[PDB]
RNA sequence: UGAGUAGCGAAAGACGGGUGAGAAUCCCGUCCACCGAUUGACUAAGGUUUCCAGAGGAAGGCUCGUCCGCUCUGGGUUAGU
RNA sequence: ACCGAUAGUGAACCAGUACCGUGAGGGAAAGGUGAAAAGCACCCCGGAAGGGGAGUGAAAUAGAACCUGAAACCGUGUGCU
């Protein structure tokens, strides 16, 4: 059970300028920790991974009109390697 | 020929305005420009483009010469408000009434 | 210090008979720009 | 004379001594009436300092005129105080007073104020 | 000057939370007259 | 209606130049001036995306407004101590 | 031989909702284009809003606050005084 853990990547000014360095981003769903992430990516790609960060985020709002809701929550996984590499596009 | 327009939910009052009006009313076109122009007012600007689109249809639409063309009516009348609130000494608040206006102009030949 | 009556239609309009403005001068349009 | 223009004496004393200054640099500024009225009389009792030229008439024409301002004209620097008795006192050698000139451009459009400006003549 | 509610958050659920209207009889009557009336919000 | 009346919330600003359909009130620059065991700099409660960048000017701002803690759009909180 | 949008239910629409209160608890407002979207291609004034012509339609003084459209209140014109 790996392909249900991480989702999909992010790609921004932020996350485009760490490709300078092999750090890539993606967004995690909740309810897991940096561990079963490691491993995940370790045997998707098989990169030899390194050290992880994460964090959170809250929800925002959005409204245009009569739809007073407000929207789901992230959790971003900062990764890091430095044997290899990974085209994603 | 008489053609018109008329400018619509204008935000300023129409007794404000209404003072403009009675120097611009049986006169003269071109000597409606200048006077506009040399009064120091906010309604000013805003009847002025308001006979310039009654005379650039007198000339495009129903064929008018603008050299002797006259102002035969001009007016002003109420429309729709906007209610607000202001804060008072106490708890108490009060009202404010912010108004609008709709201007209409008549140029004619004889 | 407080209203006793209502101000009528007319009273209200025979007052503003001065409450007009006035009229730029006229020099050749140009202007008194002296 | 005899203008107090709702600002009172500490105020005044140094509204009238920037109007003073920058109009030299610039020889146009753009004022309302009253001001240049009484910048009317100030600058001209200023250059009639710049005449003389003596070592005490530049004592006394610092008194007024406002703290170094570094100029920079074409290629150079400058001081307000060693352009007024160089270059003025010169053009004007051998008129009596009466060098300034107002013109009366129209009015504001925020607090309807007549605006007029102010050179050099 | 000085006003009242001067907030808190260990305050506002040790006295209005979930858990302390299930622990008295009184405060189960309060729930259960929120669910019959409607309301999107019992007590937190 | 009262009525274009009472009021517009303690306090130093002036000129020049630029962008704009449009400027006392916005951006850059000069001098002057005030608070100063505070109108400084950090942290907690509590508040909860108000933060940042391009845009925008119907409403809100006790005036104006090409500007904004306001309106659209996309993006920003990284721990073996 | 019941109501027909101030009525009938607190709610014909976003309703036990917004909003008021530490809390228990209290409480609203707000329906209708046309038979048919055929929802005004194009030209002109203006920075845009809005208006004038053209054109769809049986009628646009039925143009999205759109079925009808009283009264208070606000105005332009002039037959006698
Ligand atoms: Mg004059
Ligand atoms: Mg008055
Ligand atoms: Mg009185
Ligand atoms: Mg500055
Ligand atoms: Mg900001
Ligand atoms: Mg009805
Ligand atoms: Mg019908």
């Amino acid at each position: 059970e790996a392909r249900d853990i991480l989702k999909r990547p992010v790609i921004t000014e932020k996350s485009s300028e760490a490709m300078a360095e092999d750090k890539y981003t993606f967004d995690v769903d909740t309810r897991v920790n940096k561990t079963q992430v490691k491993m995940a990516v370790e045997e998707i790609f098989n990169v030899k991974v390194a050290s992880v960060n994460i964090m959170n985020y809250k929800p925002k709002k959005k409204r245009m009109g009569r739809y007073q809701g407000y929207t789901n929550k992230r959790r971003k996984a900062i990764v890091t390697l430095k044997e290899g590499s990974i085209d994603l596009f | 020929m008489e053609a018109k327009a008329v400018a619509r939910t204008i935000r300023i009052a129409p007794r404000k305005v209404r003072l403009v009006l009675d120097l611009i009313r049986g006169k003269n076109a071109a000597e409606a420009i200048a006077i506009l122009k040399l009064t120091n007012k906010a309604s000013s600007p805003v009847i002025e483009k308001v006979l310039m689109s009654a005379l650039a249809n007198a000339e495009h639409n129903y064929d008018m010469n603008t050299d002797e063309l006259v102002v035969k009516e001009a007016y002003a009348n109420e429309g729709p408000t906007l209610k607000r609130f202001r804060p008072r000494a106490q708890g108490r608040a009060s009202a404010i009434n912010k108004r609008t206006s709709h201007i209409t102009i008549v140029v004619s030949d004889g | 210090a407080v209203p006793k009556r209502r101000t009528s239609k007319t009273r209200k309009n025979k007052r503003r008979t001065h409450f007009k403005i006035s009229v730029p001068g006229m020099t050749e349009e140009y202007k008194l720009s002296h | 004379g005899y203008r107090k223009l709702g600002r009172t004496s500490d105020q005044r004393k140094a509204m009238l001594r920037d109007l003073a200054t920058s109009l030299i640099i610039s020889e146009r500024i753009e004022t309302t009436e009253a001001r240049a009225k009484e910048v009317r009389s100030v600058v001209e009792k200023l250059i009639t300092l710049g005449k003389k030229g003596d070592l005490a008439s530049r004592r006394n024409a610092a008194k007024t005129l406002r703290n170094v301002e570094i100029l920079n004209e074409d290629e150079t620097t400058q001081t307000a105080l060693q352009k007024l008795f160089g270059e003025i006192a010169e053009r004007y050698t051998e008129r009596q007073g009466g060098y300034t000139r107002i013109l009366k451009q129209g009015p504001r459009r925020g607090d309807g104020a007549e605006s007029v400006i102010i050179e050099l003549v | 000057v000085k006003r009242t509610y001067q907030p808190n958050k260990r305050k506002h659920s040790k006295v209005h939370g979930f858990r302390k209207r299930m622990s008295t009889k009184n405060g189960r009557k309060v729930l259960a007259r929120r669910r019959r009336k409607g309301r999107k919000v019992l007590s937190a």
